[PDB]
């Protein structure tokens, strides 16, 4: 398979936190001026198996995560490690991102390829508490 | 002759801009919300004072950061429709910023007389929060902007409001 040009650009801008460029792409996508799946997965060594949402969560590009979620990105996509975007926001200890993802009904129960949930991946005690609360629901 | 009028519809997220456009062009309404992310237009053949014109109606993002992208499509507009939700006073509050942003970005040669129309939408709902007289006062303070109260869902004043829009946009 392959990714379109617009998809490569979306992965690049999401990864690097270029929020304005992400939004320009999302607008062009919404009116079908370009072809791109917001849930595309990277195909180069720099992003293999990750979505724009994965990249923005892991590198902590907050505005990008928001914009992607408002535009309809799927919150429970998996990368090749079985991680969700919640796994990678929790792992990197980004409290506001974990909270934002929960606001979009992120599944807190997903077990990744290492046998861990997002609660088990984090180090920040606040995130551990938030995820513990959502698990029992 | 053939006249194409460019109309731009602005307003906060959720006031009903897409619904008003869809009711006017396709006579269809859906209670299901899908947010507008990219600006885009529909086209309708309109008949105004015994004159056939092609109305190019642009729908824009109301959402807080996507709306800057709408600004690129302001240029060349012949009329600007400002929409608010009669049940949501925060959407009434922003009309000035919408209007000023349009005026400085679109930059008409005659800003004092540029055609605006203001739609106060969702009157079919219960417990309106913006008083008709308050909206009328704002509209009058802006050099007598025409004000209509509409319902995209019930098709109240949509046709009449767009007839005025067509007419004032057509003015040379
Ligand atoms: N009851 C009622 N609901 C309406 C009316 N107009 C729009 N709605 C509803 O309000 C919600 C928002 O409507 P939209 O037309 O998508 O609003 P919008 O202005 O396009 O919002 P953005 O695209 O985010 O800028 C939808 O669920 C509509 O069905 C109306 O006149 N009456
Ligand atoms: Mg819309």
């Amino acid at each position: 398979s392959m990714n379109t040009e617009a998809e490569q650009q979306l992965l690049h801008h999401a990864r690097n936190g270029n929020a304005e460029e992400v939004r320009k792409l999302l607008a062009a996508m919404a009116r079908m001026e370009v072809v791109a799946d917001i849930d595309c997965k990277g195909r180069s060594k720099s992003n293999l198996g990750w979505t724009p949402l994965h990249l923005a969560c892991y590198f902590g590009h907050k505005q990008v995560v928001e914009d992607l979620l408002k535009a309809g990105a799927k919150v429970n996509m998996l990368n090749d490690m079985g991680d969700t975007p919640l796994h990678r926001a929790a792992f990197t200890g980004r409290k506001e991102l974990v909270l934002l993802l929960l606001e979009y009904d992120a599944d807190s129960t997903v077990v990744n390829g290492s046998g861990q949930t997002a609660k088990e991946a984090t180090h920040d005690k606040e995130i551990r508490n938030m995820l513990e609360a959502v698990e029992r629901t | 002759k053939k006249v194409l009028l460019k109309v731009i519809i602005l307003g906060d997220s959720g006031v009903g801009k897409t619904s008003l456009m869809n009711q006017y062009v396709n006579k269809k309404f859906s209670n299901q919300y899908k947010a507008t992310i990219g600006a885009d237009f529909l086209t309708k053949e309109v008949m105004v004072d015994d004159r056939l014109v092609t109305m190019q109606i642009w729908d824009t993002a109301g959402l807080e950061r996507f709306q800057s992208l709408g600004v690129a499509f302001y240029r060349g507009a012949d009329c600007c429709v400002l929409v608010f939700d009669v049940t949501a006073p925060n959407t009434f509050k922003t009309l000035d910023s919408w209007r000023d942003e349009f005026l400085i970005q679109a930059s008409p040669r005659d800003p004092e007389n540029f055609p605006f129309v203001v739609l106060g939408n969702k009157i079919d709902l219960e417990n309106r929060q913006v008083a008709t007289k308050r909206a009328q006062a704002w509209c009058y303070s802006k050099n007598n902007i025409p004000y209509f109260e509409t319902s995209a869902k019930e098709a109240i004043n949509v046709e009449q409001a767009f007839q005025t829009i067509a007419r004032n946009a057509l003015k040379q």
